[PDB]
RNA sequence: GCACCUCGAUGUCGGCUCGUCGCAUCCUGGGGCUGUAGUCGGUCCCAAGGGUUGGGCUGUUCGCCCAUUAAAGCGGCACGCGAGCUGGGUUCAGAACGUCGUGAGACAGUUCGGUCCCUAUCCGUCGCGGGCGUUGGAAAUUUGAGAGGAGCUGUCCUUAGUACGAGAGGACCGGGAUGGACUUACCGCUGGUGUACCAGUUGUUCUGCCAAGGGCAUUGCUGGGUAGCUAUGUAGGGAAGGGAUAAACGCUGAAAGCAUCUAAGUGUGAAGCCCACCUCAAGAUGAGAUUUCCCAUUUCUUUAAGAAAGUAAGACCCCUGAGAGAUGAUCAGGUAGAUAGGUUGGAAGUGGAAGGCUAGUGAUAGUUGGAGCGGACCAAUACUAAUCGGUCGAGGACUUAAC
RNA sequence: UAGCGAAAUUCCUUGUCGGGUAAGUUCCGACCCGCACGAAAGGCGUAACGAUUUGGGCACUGUCUCAACGAGAGACUCGG
RNA sequence: CGUUAAGGAACUCGGCAAAAUGACCCCGUAACUUCGGGAGAAGGGGUGCUGACUUCGGUCAGCCGCAGUGAAUAGGCCCAA
RNA sequence: GUAUGAGUAGCGAAAGACAGGUGAGAAUCCUGUCCACCGUAUGACUAAGGUUUCCUGGGGAAGGCUCGUCCGCCCAGGGU
RNA sequence: UAGUGAACCAGUACCGUGAGGGAAAGGUGAAAAGCACCCCGGAAGGGGAGUGAAAUAGAUCCUGAAACCGUGUGCCUACAA
C-alpha cells in the first residue's frame, strides 16, 4: 500500500535499537599476547597452537 | 536395529526355501470358513520380495478364467503350510511389474535346471 | 548433503577443486567447500591404498585427465599426470594412517564479500 | 475407490456389458466404495435380447476391484477389472451364470446365492 | 497409578497367538528413582517425582547432586511427576520396574509431537486449496479474514505459524508383552514422539 | 415514500476460500392434547449443542428434474467477503437482424467479440525473540485465577412375532454387535515422491588406439529404489457418570370448614448450564508453593537500602552438530569425549563388476561368483576437528505481633 | 406470389409433439396461431474453404474428488 | 519445471491450460459433389544387431532387451447445425 | 534546500575453480591449467549511421547499477 | 528569486527532424603576503610551526537564520489508552 503518514523522531529510535553491531570472543595469543580470534589462525603471530602454520 | 532384531529372533521361520523374483510356487493357504479348516493352493510367479527381517513378504500371480488374480503374503504367518518351488526361470529384473499388459504366449519364462 | 549450485554443477566443482590437493597440497577456499572436499578427498585416497583395476577404473570420475604435476627428470622430460601421483606416493604416504587424512584451519573473512576463508591441509 | 461416472463391468447372464454409478448406497456422503458394496446404476451398453435393456435404474453389488482388501491375518488381494452383478434388493441376482474369480467378502454380507454360482471364490 | 516413563525405539509387527499381524511401537525403560514424596501437610498434593537415565556427572550442578543425594543414585535426565495415586507403599529411593503393566492393556500414551517449521496454512488446518486453473490467481492462500463491519478482525482466524511441538495422548491403547530381562513394553498402534524422545505411560482414565 | 449522507471519483449479480451471529427450528433431545388401539401421525410448549448431499438445464438468481439421506431450515453481517480470486451477466469504441425515424441515430428487444494497477507505515490477526520487574544470588519441579478445544448420527440381532389388533400388521423401556461424516498422531504393512543410489540404451565429442570410461542432449530417455516427507494406509477419539435448572408432572397444605403442585415446606425432570475428557496457563504487577545449592575487600559521600573492585553457586561468549530451525530460540556435545567427518565391518537396494578362461564364423552365451556397487540407516574405532581462553554474576531495608 | 418460418428476427415462451441424457430453458427433426420473414438495403439449396459461433461422441489426462513429493530463481542471514 | 495410487470431464460460463497424435514404408479408405475433390479421411501392420543368399528391392536363419524413427525436432479424430 | 517510507525494493536472462604474478590494498587486473556456451551464428567481410571511441605510455576525484591497480573514462603524444 | 532572458565567454549549455522553446551561475584580504619546514597516510585530509589586526577570513574562501543530522549532560520514564 503507501504509508499514512510521517513517523515521528521517536519511532525512528524506536526501531534501531536492534540495528547493532557487536563483536564476538577475543581471546589473546600465546606467542604475543595479542587480541585475536578464538580457534582462528592468528595473522600476525603466524601461529596456531604453538606452531608455524602460515608458513613453509 | 539392536533390539528388535533381538526381539524377533523367536517367531521367525527356517522352513522356507530360497527363491528368486519370477520362479513358480505353489502356496498352501489355511482358511477359516466357519469351523473348517481348508488348504488351498496357488500357483503364480513371484514378483516382488520387501526385504526386511520379520516382515518380509512375496507376491504370486494367476491367470484364471480371463481375469489374472495377484495375492501378496508375508513370510512368517504360521498361516502357510508349505512354499513349493517349482520351477526356475531367466530374470533379469528384482520386480517384474512389466507382466500386467501381457497376455498368454507372450508373458512366458525360460527354464534353467537349477 | 550440502546443496551449493545446481546437480552437475556440484560435480564440476568437485572435480575441480579435489583434483586440485594431489597436486599442490594446499588450498585457499570458503568454509563449505572444504567440507564437501574434506569427504570427497579421503574417499579418493582409500582408492590409493588398493592399487587394483577397480582402483584405477574408479579413479576414472574424480581426476581430470590431462593436469600434470613435474619434479623430474633422468635424462628425458618425464611426466606425472595427477593419477599416477596418487597410486605411487598418496598411497604409500597414508599406507599406514587409519582415516582423516586433512586438516582445516581457519583465518579470515575475504575482503570482498565477508566469506570467511580457509586453508586445507593433508598431515 | 470407486466412485460417481465409473465403468464398470456386467458378469452376469442379463444382456449388459458397463455400467455407469450413479450413487454410493449408505451414509450421507460417501466418497468411495469397495468390494461388497451396494450401487445405483444405469445400463450404458447391452448385447441385443435379454432381460435387462439401456436407460434403466440399476442396483448391483461390486466384485473385484483393482484395489482389494486387507485381510486380519496380512494379506491382500488384487484383481485386474471391475466387475458387478445385477441384485433385485433380496440380494439374489438377474441372470444365470457368472464368469470370472469372486472375492471371499461377499460371504461375510450373505452373498450366498451369488457365491454358490461363481466359478471360484478367491 | 501405574505410571512408567520411558524412551522410544521404532515399529515393528508380532503375530499374535491366533496367528495375525499387528503393528507394535517398542518402548524401553530402566530402574525408575522415586526422588520425592509430596504430601497435604508440605505441598497440598499426593504426588511423587520419578525420574529416568543415567547423567554422566560432568553434565550436571550441585543442586542436581542435592536432589539426588537423599535416594543415593546417579543424577538423572528427566524428572516429572504423578497425581492420583493411593500412596503408601513409596519411599525415598524406591524403583519401579517395568512389571506394573503385565495385561492392564488400557493405557494413555502421552509424548511430544515432530516439529515441522513454518508451514502453510493448509497443511495445518486442512482449508482446502483454490481453482489451480481457469484463469484464476489463488492457488494456495488463507481465505478472506472476516466481515467489514466490526473493522476489526475476530480472534482465531487461524494462519502460518509452526507446526507440531506440544504434548498429545492418545487414549485406550492395549499392552502386548513385558520383557522384563530387557525392560520393554510393547504396544498396538502409534505414539506421537520421535525417535529417542520422552513418553510416559499411565492406566487409563475412562474405566 | 423522503432526499440527510458520499460527484478533487464510497466498483453491481452469482460462483470460489473463509466463516460468525440470531431463532419466528429442518433432524437428533424433553414434554401437553388428540376425532392418539399398534407402527405411523396432526397441533402447540421448552431447547441454538452439533449437523444440514452430490449431479443435469441458462450467466443466473429464483426454479424444474435424477439419485440419496436422520435432515437436505429461515434470516443478519456494505442483499458478509475483488488493496483475497473469477469477470460469465448487466453499463465502452466494431458488426448484424426485427421495429421506430424523411434523416444523423435509437430500443430494460436480441445476437458474436472486447484490458480488472498497488514493494503494508499505523491498528488488527497468526507464530517467535531481546529488555526489565517479581526486594540476596542460583538449578529444577509444580497447584490453577482464567481461556481455548471436542460436543453429530445410521443399520442389524436380542428380549418378541411379545403387549396391541378380527385380520392386516406390529412396539415402548433395556442389552449387544457394526458403519457414515469429522478429527488427533505415525511410517511396521499397502502405495507416492525420492536430481551426489543401481542397471539398460540412442546420437555426437573427448581421455593417442582395442577394451574401459567422462561431458551434453528437459536428471538425455527408459526399468527399479533407502532415509526423509506423505494418504487413498494404519491406530485411536465423541464412553460411563455427577450438581443446579427449562417445559411438564407431583406430595403435603391453607388463605377460602371444601377444592388446590405454593405463599410456608418438600421432589422428579432434557443433545441445553456448571463439572467430568484434551490443551494453554503466576507479566494471576494480588507477579503463588516446595526441594536443593552458595557465605564478605577499600575509601569515605559518614554509614544512607552510599559508591567502586575482585570472587562463590551458576550462566554466557566461541566451536562440532540434529530428534530442532526463516534469523535468533530449543536440544545433543566440547579431550572427565562418540558431537560430526573419515576408517573397519554390516543392512536396505540394485541384480551378476573388471580381468582371464570355455563355446561360438559372428551377434553373443556359460563359468571363476548372490558377484560388483552402495546418499541420508545400524554397531565398533580418538585418525581429523571441538586448542589456548575471556566476560558477567550475591554480601541480603523497615514496622508490628508471636517465642 | 413462389420460397421459408418460435429463426443472428417470437413479447406471451421453458409454445406443442418427437430424438438425444439417470435427469437437456442450450442443440437437432416437425407443426403454424409470422406481437413485428419475403424476393438485387435480394429469397431459398449448397461441394470446397474458415486461428468463425454452437450441440454431441472416442482417445487422453492433476482441470476435479483430495492432494503429496522433488528441481531452479526470488523471498530469509551476512558483506557492498 | 518433473513424477503420481484408484477413478477418468464429476471442475467449469466454456475440456481454458495441460495431457494424448506426430518420422519413413506397406495394406486399406464412406456419405456427398460444382467430378477437380472429400483423403494423411477412418482404421490397421513394420523398423535394432549378426550371418548366409542379394537379379534389384530385399529373402531366410540366429541373438538380446520391458521398450529397436530406443535421445531432439515432426498433424488428435469423428458426427451434425 | 531537507526529511518519512528505509538501510526496504532493486543490482537489467548465462558456469566457473585453483596456482603464480603486480600492488598500500584483490573473487572482480595480468599469466598458466582444466572445465563450460554458440557455431545459418555470440564466426568473416561490408552499406548507412556514429565522428577519434583506434595505437603507445601514464592516472584513479567523478562515470562503471558492488569492487577495481582496469576501461569505449581522465592526461600526454601519434596514426587515416 | 529584484533589474534585460543574460552583471559571470547567453540566445550559450539543454530539449524537438523542424519552425521553435530556454535555464542555473556575483562577494577571501588593505596587499597573495595563497601556509617554507616537520609529523600520520597511497593519496585525499588533518596536527604543529609560520603569514596576517583577525585563519571558526584557507581558495565551495564576508556575515551565516530555519527545516534536517549528531555529541555531552540537570530532571522524568517499563500496570499504561
Ligand atoms: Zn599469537
Amino acid at each position: 500500500a503507501v504509508p499514512a503518514r510521517r513517523t515521528s523522531k521517536a519511532k525512528k529510535a524506536k526501531r534501531r535499537t536492534h540495528y547493532k553491531l557487536t563483536i564476538k570472543g577475543l581471546n589473546a595469543c600465546s606467542n604475543c599476547g595479542e587480541m585475536k580470534k578464538s580457534h582462528h589462525v592468528c595473522p600476525a603471530c603466524g601461529h596456531y597452537d604453538g606452531k608455524d602454520v602460515m608458513s613453509k | 536395529n539392536p533390539l528388535i532384531q533381538e526381539l524377533t529372533q523367536e517367531q521367525l521361520r527356517t522352513d522356507i526355501p530360497a527363491f528368486r523374483p519370477g520362479d513358480t510356487v505353489r502356496v498352501h493357504a489355511k482358511v477359516v470358513e466357519g469351523t473348517r479348516e481348508r488348504i488351498q493352493l496357488f500357483e503364480g510367479v513371484v514378483i516382488k520380495r520387501r526385504g526386511a527381517g520379520i516382515s518380509e513378504t512375496y507376491t504370486v500371480r494367476k491367470v484364471s478364467n480371463g481375469v489374472g488374480v495377484e495375492r501378496t503374503f508375508p513370510l512368517h504367518t504360521p498361516r502357510v503350510a508349505q512354499i513349493e518351488v517349482v520351477r526356475y526361470g531367466k530374470v533379469r529384473r528384482a520386480k517384474l511389474y512389466y507382466l500386467r499388459a501381457l497376455h498368454g504366449k507372450a508373458a512366458r519364462i525360460k527354464e534353467i535346471r537349477r | 548433503r550440502k546443496l551449493g549450485r545446481t546437480s552437475s554443477q556440484r560435480k564440476a566443482m568437485l572435480r575441480d577443486i579435489t583434483t586440485d590437493l594431489i597436486i599442490n597440497e594446499r588450498i585457499v577456499t570458503t568454509e563449505a567447500r572444504a567440507k564437501e572436499v574434506r569427504s570427497t578427498v579421503e574417499k579418493m585416497i582409500t582408492l590409493g591404498k588398493r592399487g587394483d583395476l577397480h582402483a584405477r577404473r574408479q579413479a576414472a570420475t574424480f581426476v581430470r585427465n590431462e593436469v600434470a604435476s613435474v619434479r623430474e627428470e633422468d635424462e628425458s622430460i618425464v611426466v606425472e599426470s595427477a593419477l599416477q601421483k596418487l597410486f605411487n606416493d598418496l598411497g604409500p604416504r597414508f599406507a599406514e594412517r587409519q582415516g582423516g587424512y586433512t586438516r582445516i584451519l581457519k583465518t579470515e573473512p575475504r575482503r570482498g564479500d565477508a566469506a570467511p576463508m580457509v586453508v586445507i591441509e593433508f598431515v | 475407490m470407486i466412485q460417481q461416472e465409473s465403468r464398470l463391468r456386467v458378469a452376469d447372464n442379463s444382456g449388459a456389458r458397463e455400467i455407469l454409478t450413479i450413487k454410493v448406497l449408505g451414509g450421507s456422503g460417501r466418497k468411495t466404495a469397495n468390494i461388497g458394496d451396494v450401487i445405483v446404476a444405469t445400463v450404458k451398453q447391452a448385447t441385443p435380447g435379454g432381460v435387462v435393456k439401456k436407460g434403466e435404474v440399476v442396483k448391483a453389488v461390486i466384485v473385484r476391484t483393482k484395489s482389494g482388501a486387507r485381510r486380519a491375518d496380512g494379506s491382500y488381494i488384487k484383481f485386474d477389472e471391475n466387475a458387478a452383478v445385477i441384485i433385485r434388493d433380496d440380494k439374489s441376482p438377474r441372470g444365470t451364470r457368472i464368469f470370472g474369480p469372486v472375492a471371499r467378502e461377499l460371504r461375510e454380507n450373505n452373498f450366498m446365492k451369488i457365491v454358490s454360482l461363481a466359478p471360484e471364490v478367491l | 497409578t501405574k505410571g512408567i516413563l520411558g524412551k522410544k525405539v521404532g515399529m515393528t509387527q508380532i503375530f499374535t497367538e491366533s496367528g495375525e499381524l499387528i503393528p507394535v511401537t517398542v518402548v524401553e525403560a530402566t530402574p525408575n528413582v522415586v526422588l520425592q514424596v509430596k504430601t497435604v501437610e508440605t505441598d497440598g498434593y499426593e504426588a511423587i517425582q520419578v525420574g529416568y537415565q543415567d547423567k554422566r556427572e560432568v553434565l550436571s550442578n550441585k543442586p542436581a547432586k542435592g536432589h539426588v543425594a537423599k535416594a543415593n543414585t546417579a543424577p538423572k535426565r528427566f524428572i516429572k511427576e504423578f497425581k492420583n495415586v493411593e500412596l503408601g507403599e513409596y519411599e525415598v529411593g524406591k524403583e519401579i520396574k517395568v512389571d506394573v503393566f503385565q495385561a492392564g492393556d488400557v493405557v494413555d500414551v502421552t509424548g511430544t509431537t515432530k516439529g515441522k517449521g513454518f508451514q502453510g496454512a493448509i497443511k495445518r488446518h486442512g482449508q482446502s486449496r483454490g481453482p489451480m486453473s481457469h484463469g484464476s490467481r489463488y492457488h494456495r492462500r488463507p481465505g478472506s479474514m472476516g466481515p467489514v463491519a466490526p473493522n476489526r478482525v475476530f480472534k482465531n482466524k487461524r494462519l502460518a505459524g509452526r507446526m507440531g511441538g506440544d504434548r498429545v495422548t492418545i487414549q485406550n491403547l492395549e499392552v502386548v508383552k513385558v520383557d522384563v530381562e530387557r525392560n520393554v513394553i510393547l504396544i498396538k498402534g502409534n505414539i506421537p514422539g520421535a525417535k529417542k524422545s520422552l513418553i510416559t505411560i499411565k492406566s487409563a482414565v475412562k474405566a
